[PDB]
């Protein structure tokens, strides 16, 4: 979750 | 012996004559970008680009493409990143992306650089590629936000990152997707892309027509109810956006 654009 | 075209879901394709075992292996194979015009033509083995030279797909006869080579000695090869090496040629731009976007100061206040369109394009147009080193969700989620400005989830197993010092285009310009800033009213989306040099990555694709010199923005899509798990600047903007609603 500390990243963009997770499913 | 005839010619195969394999189209990826993103609209790019591999095209060429297959060998006796049915592999895309030979000296006259090509990858064609989603414009169905820009191509990398030359030696591939089992669909992997060994020496692709920049070409234009001019025409097609009985299914068989004709490529004219572009000037220069622009050549490319399959060069998937690792956890530490972002590219063998960090300064060699992608030729399709070069014709479509450039980096300049963002029009968003205090947002650093942003990505802009060179040309007017219509909806659903791939504009830019988000390549980076490949690391794990565990590593990313365990470390400070300060280190996570450029992390983009690829799938359940992999996060792509553009870590220092490759966040400066003077050190890395092989792809430029990490320069698009966030908007809650974006004109682009992130989408899966299979790239002949970078491998499986994400691209920036328009969701509507855009004008020349328009800033391209994407929704970063952080978890708003894991408050949000997001950098402070995003939390400020999310409050403002909900308020406008
Ligand atoms: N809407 C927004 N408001 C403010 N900062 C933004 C923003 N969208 C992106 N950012 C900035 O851009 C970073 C993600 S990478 C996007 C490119 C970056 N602006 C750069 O110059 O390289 C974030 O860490 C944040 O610093």
């Amino acid at each position: 979750s500390k990243s963009a654009d997770r499913k | 012996h005839g010619v195969c075209w394999i189209y990826y879901p993103d609209g790019g394709s591999l095209v060429g004559e297959v060998n006796e075992d049915g592999e895309m292996t030979g000296e006259k194979i090509a990858y064609v970008y989603p414009d169905e015009r820009t191509a990398l033509y030359g030696k591939f083995i089992d669909g992997e680009m060994i020496e692709g030279k920049l070409a234009t797909l001019m025409s097609t006869e009985e299914g068989r493409p004709h490529f004219e080579l572009m000037p220069g000695n622009s050549v490319y090869h399959f060069d998937k990143s690792t956890s530490s090496c972002i590219s063998t040629n960090a300064l060699l731009p992608d030729p399709y992306e070069s014709e479509r976007v450039y980096v300049a100061e963002s029009l968003i206040s205090s947002a650093g650089e942003g990505l802009f369109s060179k040309v007017a394009v219509g909806p659903n147009t791939v504009m830019s590629f988000y390549n980076g080193v490949r690391i794990t969700h565990q590593e990313v989620d365990s470390r400070d936000w300060a280190l996570n400005g450029n992390t983009l989830s690829l799938d359940e197993e992999t996060v792509i990152d553009v870590p220092e010092p490759y966040n400066h285009v003077s050190k890395y310009c092989a792809s430029l997707g990490h320069k698009a800033n966030h908007s809650f009213t974006p004109n682009c989306i992130y989408d899966m892309f299979v790239h002949p040099r970078f491998g499986p990555i994400k691209c920036i694709r328009t969701l509507r027509a855009v004008e020349a010199d328009e800033e391209l923005t994407v929704a970063y899509g952080y978890d708003h109810s894991p408050g949000p798990e997001a950098p402070e600047w995003y939390q400020v903007e999310l409050k403002a956006f909900q308020a406008t609603q």
